[PDB]
C-alpha cells in the first residue's frame, strides 16, 4: 500500500497444507518494511 | 590539423612542482531544499 508518502509491505509465511485454495483460518501479517519512496504508484506486475 | 588540437589534455604532477600546480582532493557535497520527506539525515543524540 502507498500512504503520506509511504510504501508499506505486510508479509507473512504460514506453512499451508492446502494446495487447491488458501485454507480457511486466519493469520495476521506482519509489516516489514516502510521505505519513503515518494512515488505515486498506480500499476504492478510479478516476475517469475 | 590547422587550429586543431585534442580537448583532452594531461599536466604532469609532480612532488617538486609549485603549490598551485600540486593537486588537491576536491568534494563536492550539493544538497537540496527540502521539498519532499527526509531520508539522509543527521544523527539525533539521546540522552540517559
Ligand atoms: C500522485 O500522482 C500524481 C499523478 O497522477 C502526481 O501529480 C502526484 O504528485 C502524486 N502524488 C505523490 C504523493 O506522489
Amino acid at each position: 500500500k502507498n500512504i503520506d508518502g509511504y510504501f508499506k509491505i505486510y508479509s507473512k509465511h504460514t506453512p499451508i497444507n492446502l494446495v487447491r485454495d488458501l485454507p480457511q483460518g486466519f493469520s495476521a501479517l506482519e509489516p516489514l518494511v516502510d521505505l519513503p519512496i515518494g512515488i505515486n504508484i498506480t500499476r504492478f506486475q510479478t516476475l517469475l | 590539423g590547422f587550429n586543431c588540437y585534442f580537448p583532452l589534455q594531461s599536466y604532469g604532477f609532480q612532488p617538486t612542482n609549485g603549490v598551485g600546480y600540486q593537486p588537491y582532493r576536491v568534494v563536492v557535497l550539493s544538497f537540496e531544499l527540502l521539498h519532499a520527506p527526509a531520508t539522509v539525515c543527521g544523527p539525533k543524540k539521546s540522552t540517559n
